[PDB]
């Protein structure tokens, strides 16, 4: 009947081409699929000392470029930018490895972004319960240091990099917490030598 | 309720033509608008849907860079034009009213204007 | 009814329950958005948490849901589940426990224009600071931030119906008492992205009955 | 894309007889209607939804089909009824017409 | 193959063609379906004050 | 309801007879929000809704 | 097997998963019933509640 | 792809149910094996006696039915499926505080042309053991 | 594995008929009893089923008012009895015995009875 | 509500020759089972499940088929294959069997 442009876009990509979510866009073997992530901190909400845990809610933008889903854009009247729920296409598993409990993935399950390029971009709204350390020397005069593991639980190295795009975390959004102070937000990409 | 078109009109070939369907006795929103062309087979084809709130169209892809389907919400009356035409146009013109909702079905009728190429 | 069972076949025959709905793409659906409380069960000054037991109305409009009344039976109004409706993800940033969407057990209201009105009950756990500068007499501000989560401005238009928060069905506290609770439409840029996402902030402002 | 044919295309009955039209599609559907012309005359709606009555239709006819084979069905003939009937689907793109059965005596 | 009464009598009434249970029983317009109800207690368990 | 709980209680089946009169009786526990008069105490009355 | 994946197929083609299993419909079902305890994780002798498994 | 026509052609559902346990005959033991590798003692709760651990449980099989040879499916020789689609056993623990026999997220798992099943889920458990409170605070403890 | 019946019987229209069915060499219990008429014509229908432990019977909706199915756990002995017989009903009865499992066939036969009317 | 029909009628082959049976129904089925019935004797058990074979059964038959169509064949034909096979579906109340094909030499 009546149909959008993205009606029949939709109808075109995925029944079409008969898109299966399970399989990875490698246009060759061994092809690395460059993913790429940087986060964002939102507000520091509770650094729970006698439980050693701490909630925050971050942002985590990763992006990659999926070669089956492009279009032309001038055919279906003009459409750059197309967004679809996250559990029809493929994206990788990267999570925590640090938490307390035992969620490791994002309990939402957004829409995520494709443009015209075959870019997909994926931005998933989440708190994490992560679990560091704690120095307890110099109390309450003391610095903490707590990380953050993100990587991923099917794929490995041999099938997807893992690129890091800026040194340091965005503080974009960032509330003041009023008990800590950020004073600094590296973040680093480990890989060991023999041992791929 | 009725529905008034254009009278008959002659054209020579490689001249557009433009026909008019003006609408009365209900509310000329809500209700779409069809263009439905009748041959002398008795076998009648369809042109095209417009909807007079907001002018989005939708052609039919053997007539899409044939005709141009307007509206002039301030009179009540849509145009059609159709150019390049060939000596497979001389039919039967009808431009029909209905409601845009699941029935989806020409409910009301004009009186059917003739072109002749 | 026979009709009513005939429109809900017709209805659903074809559905892409995952594209937005609109007739032409260039133009954003507009959603009425109207935020109810039910009651505010506890705000915990010690972990800076503030639970909340909220409606949340929104009204939007679809090209592919509208019907005749009079071919029918009559029928105005229809009932359908919102597993199979399209929905917008009216998400509030500013949360602390758990999840951020709301589930879909509940209902929406087709209107024969169609108008699709959608009422979801919710618990939320925002996550408003708090100032004990002076204490028990103090007066306290918490806010809440609802906005969709992925599409613009230009792709959704958030709308208030009122201009503050329904205090009809207000369950009564009896620590906390309500002077004002006003709502804002903001749009507003991130450092992330390069477009303009709108959002709707609400403002409890609260006394402690000392 | 669904092409609809109709049988027969000129046809003919006795008053007080049974006339039965078939109109056919290519692939699958489920709602198709009907419209009546008579002749010298614009059409009117006559049958939607494959078998509700329109407006002012008299309670004679019957439309009931489902898959690829709908049908239209006469129980009383009548001299006011020669006229040309046509079938027309919307739920595949485009709009598509029947070829149009003629009912006379 | 061999069924029950019950089998064929649920595959009678429960029939997606004829039972739908998104609509109200309601026979005509603006007809009030009168359901009663009665609570029956069991337990005080808590009173949480 | 204290919790957010407005959902509906447990799926157990529900009798239905040869003339349709349709009976169903859920079984629910029910953590209920009443306010607590508490000027007379241990001596007091509660009117919990 | 092969047998089992051809007995698998056959024996839930049409099989009503919401009537009760009688061949007459007088006869009741008779249903053996045995509990078993695990452990007995607390009785709370405050809130008077029992958790077992 | 070759992999798109391999997932099709192993798992079908006129010659694959992930039901029935593969045995080629009557009376065969599929060995089964396992190790466990700890992450984590996150609490080891005394007064209640609750272990809370997260593990990585790890285990292999043999499945007869997802055998293909290399050389006709372009040289793929490992597969990436999700776990709820093949046969599994259903290896738990029972002396757990919680009823949360079962494991969290079910992950893919990894198959070969071999017909070497490996799969490596993620598993948080509440584990009860007894407490020996006989000497305090130097105490060894056994939990299992 | 043998399946015994009675012999062929001559019995005028109008006069309701019984014949039997014994079987032995088998747990008479666990099986069920088909009924199969067969005509001149070699194309033979079925009647009706019974469970000889239970006494659960499913009769064919042609033949509903007619036949009655009967069992005996004593004597491990089943009991057909037809009424209203017509010149329509010579033929030959067949009862066999089979599994109540999921091949659902007829696993024996027995030598069949001639009813001639 | 599911009628058989088998083709051919009556048939014949040489000892040495392909034989193919086909018997056919009004809608649908998975599941269908053959009978063998010789001269004047009672019929016996032969090919259940539309392929598995009974205990006292040659291996030389082959019987296969799905939907609305199944088929029964002989690949080495026998000396004491002369018999009436009957092809028969329980999946739909009532129990239909087959009109019977005549194998003779
Ligand atoms: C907050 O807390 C975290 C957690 O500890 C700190 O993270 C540490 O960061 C430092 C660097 O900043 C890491 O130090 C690096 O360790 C690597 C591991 O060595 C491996 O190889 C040897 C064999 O020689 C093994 O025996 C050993 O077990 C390891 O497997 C080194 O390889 C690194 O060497 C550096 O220089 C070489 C030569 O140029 C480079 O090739 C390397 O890339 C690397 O740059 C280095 O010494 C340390 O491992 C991190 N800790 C953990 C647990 O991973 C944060 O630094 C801290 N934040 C602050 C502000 O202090
Ligand atoms: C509890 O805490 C919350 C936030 O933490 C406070 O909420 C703020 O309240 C103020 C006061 O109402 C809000 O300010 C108002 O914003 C309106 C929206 O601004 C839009 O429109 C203007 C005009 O075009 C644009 O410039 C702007 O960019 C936005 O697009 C304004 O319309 C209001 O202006 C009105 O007041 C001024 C005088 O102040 C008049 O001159 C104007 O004509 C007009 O009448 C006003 O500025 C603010 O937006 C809220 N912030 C948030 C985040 O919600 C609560 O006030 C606080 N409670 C207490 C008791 O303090
Ligand atoms: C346990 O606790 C509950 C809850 O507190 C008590 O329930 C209350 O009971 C009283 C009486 O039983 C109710 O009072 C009734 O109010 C109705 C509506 O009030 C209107 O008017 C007021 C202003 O006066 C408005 O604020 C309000 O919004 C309404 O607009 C009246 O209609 C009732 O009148 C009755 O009589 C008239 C004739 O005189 C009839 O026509 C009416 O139909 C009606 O029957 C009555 O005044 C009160 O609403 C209840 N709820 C609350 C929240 O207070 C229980 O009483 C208590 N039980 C015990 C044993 O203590
Ligand atoms: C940490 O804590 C755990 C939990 O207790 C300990 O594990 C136990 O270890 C002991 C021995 O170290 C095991 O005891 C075994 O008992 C078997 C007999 O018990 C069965 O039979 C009787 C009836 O006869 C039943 O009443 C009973 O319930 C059992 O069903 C013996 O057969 C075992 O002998 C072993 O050696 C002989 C050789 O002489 C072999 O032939 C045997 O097959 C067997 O291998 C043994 O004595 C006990 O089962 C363990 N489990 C439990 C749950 O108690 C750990 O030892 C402890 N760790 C440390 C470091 O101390
Ligand atoms: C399709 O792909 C093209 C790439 O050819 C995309 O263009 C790229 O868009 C990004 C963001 O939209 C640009 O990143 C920006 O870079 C500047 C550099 O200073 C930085 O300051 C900004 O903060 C931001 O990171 C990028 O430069 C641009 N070009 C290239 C060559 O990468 C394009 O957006 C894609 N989509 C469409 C619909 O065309
Ligand atoms: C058909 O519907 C009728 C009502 O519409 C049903 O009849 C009602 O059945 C109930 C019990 O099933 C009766 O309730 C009992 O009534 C006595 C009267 O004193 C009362 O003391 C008992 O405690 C109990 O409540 C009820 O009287 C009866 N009639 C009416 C008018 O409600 C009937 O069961 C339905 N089904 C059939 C198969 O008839
Ligand atoms: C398919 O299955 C066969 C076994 O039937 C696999 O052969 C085995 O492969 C594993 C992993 O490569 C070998 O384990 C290794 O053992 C050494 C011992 O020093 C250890 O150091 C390594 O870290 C690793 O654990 C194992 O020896 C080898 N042989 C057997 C009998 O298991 C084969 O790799 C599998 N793949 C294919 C496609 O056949
Ligand atoms: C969607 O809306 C746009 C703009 O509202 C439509 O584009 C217009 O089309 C008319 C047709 O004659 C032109 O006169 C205008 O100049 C166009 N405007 C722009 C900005 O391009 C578009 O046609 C609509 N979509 C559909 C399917 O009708
Ligand atoms: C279900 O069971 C009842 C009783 O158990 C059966 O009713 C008997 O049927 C026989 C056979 O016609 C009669 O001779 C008896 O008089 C019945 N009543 C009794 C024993 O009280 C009933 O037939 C069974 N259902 C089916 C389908 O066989
Ligand atoms: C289109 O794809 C979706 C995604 O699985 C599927 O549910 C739907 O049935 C498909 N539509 C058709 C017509 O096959
Ligand atoms: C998109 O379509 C237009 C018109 O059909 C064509 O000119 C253009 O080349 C197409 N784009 C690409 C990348 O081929
Ligand atoms: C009831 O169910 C049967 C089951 O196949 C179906 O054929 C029939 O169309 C349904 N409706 C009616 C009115 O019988
Ligand atoms: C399963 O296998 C059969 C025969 O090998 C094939 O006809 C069928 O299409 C397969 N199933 C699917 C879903 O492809
Ligand atoms: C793989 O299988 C094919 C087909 O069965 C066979 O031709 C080939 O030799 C096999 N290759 C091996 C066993 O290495
Ligand atoms: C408005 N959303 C929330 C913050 C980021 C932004 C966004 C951008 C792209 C995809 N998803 C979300």
């Amino acid at each position: 009947r009546v149909a959008n442009a993205e009606e029949k876009l939709m109808d075109d990509l995925l029944n079409k081409t008969r898109y299966n979510n399970l399989i990875r866009p490698a246009t060759s073997s061994s092809q690395l699929i460059s993913i790429k992530l940087q986060l964002s901190l939102a507000q520091l909400i509770s650094v729970n000392e006698r439980e050693q845990i701490m909630t925050t809610n971050v942002w985590l933008k990763q992006e990659w470029t999926d070669y089956r889903l492009t279009w032309n854009s001038s055919r279906y009247e003009g459409v750059n930018i197309l967004r679809i729920p996250a559990k029809r296409i493929w994206l990788p598993d990267i999570v925590l490895y640090n938490n307390a409990d035992g969620t490791y993935e994002v309990s939402v399950y957004t829409n995520l972004i494709v443009r015209s390029n075959g870019s997909v971009l994926w931005l998933p709204p989440a708190i994490y319960k992560s679990a560091c350390k704690i120095e307890v020397k110099y109390f309450p005069f003391d610095q903490q240091n707590c990380t953050l593991k993100f990587r991923s639980w099917t794929y490995d190295h041999t099938e997807i990099d893992m690129v890091l795009m800026t040194p340091t975390a965005s503080m974009d959004d960032f509330t003041p917490s009023g008990e800590w102070d950020i004073v600094a937000l590296p973040g680093r990409r480990t890989v060991n030598p023999q041992d791929p | 309720v009725q529905l008034q078109q254009s009278g008959p009109e002659l054209v020579r070939p490689g001249v557009s033509v433009k026909i008019s369907c003006k609408g009365s006795g209900y509310t000329f929103t809500d209700y779409a608008l069809y263009w439905v062309r009748q041959s002398h087979a008795k076998s009648l084809e369809w042109i095209g849907v417009i909807n007079p709130y907001s002018g989005n169209t939708n052609y039919n892809q053997k007539f899409k860079g044939k005709a141009t389907m307007t509206v002039d919400k301030s009179s009540s009356t849509a145009y059609m034009e159709l150019a390049r035409l060939t000596s497979d146009d001389s039919a039967i013109y009808y431009c029909a009213s209905g409601y845009d909702g699941y029935p989806y079905t020409m409910d009301y009728w004009g009186p059917g204007a003739s072109v002749t190429v | 009814s026979e009709a009513e069972h005939r429109l809900f076949e017709r209805l659903f025959e074809d559905y892409n329950e995952i594209i937005r709905p609109v007739a032409n793409v260039s133009d954003p659906v507009i959603i009425h958005f109207e935020v109810s409380m039910s009651q505010l069960v506890k705000v915990d000054e010690v972990n800076q948490i503030m639970e909340t037991n909220l409606w949340l109305k929104q009204i939007w409009n679809d090209y592919k849901l509208k019907w005749n009344p009079s071919d029918y039976g009559g029928a105005e109004f229809m009932r359908v589940p919102a597993q199979k409706i399209w929905k917008p993800d009216i998400v509030l940033y500013n949360n602390a426990v758990g999840d951020f969407q709301v589930d879909d057990k509940t209902k929406a209201l087709l209107k024969y224009t169609g108008e699709v009105t959608w009422i979801p009950p919710a618990i939320f756990k925002s996550s408003c600071k708090i100032d004990v500068t002076y204490f028990p007499f103090d007066y306290q501000n918490c806010t809440m931030k609802f906005g969709s989560w992925s599409y613009d401005k230009a792709k959704i238009d958030l709308v208030l119906i009122g201009s503050s928060m329904n205090l009809k069905d207000y369950w009564e506290s009896g620590e906390w008492a309500i002077i004002k609770a006003p709502g804002y439409k903001h749009d507003i840029k991130y450092n992330c992205c390069e477009e303009i996402y709108p959002d709707i902030t609400y403002s409890l402002y609260i006394r402690r009955l000392p | 894309q669904i092409v609809l044919t109709q049988s027969p295309a000129i046809m003919s009955a006795s008053p007080g007889e049974k006339v039965t039209m078939t109109c056919s599609a290519s692939s699958s559907m489920t709602y198709m209607h009907w419209y009546q012309q008579k002749s010298g005359t614009s059409p009117k709606r006559w049958i939607y939804d494959t078998s509700q009555l329109a407006s002012g239709v008299p309670a004679r006819f019957r439309g009931s089909g489902s898959g690829t084979s709908f049908s239209l069905t006469i129980s009383s003939m009548e001299a006011e009824d020669a006229a040309t009937y046509y079938c027309q689907q919307w739920s595949s793109n485009p709009l598509t017409f029947g070829g149009g059965t003629k009912l006379e005596l």
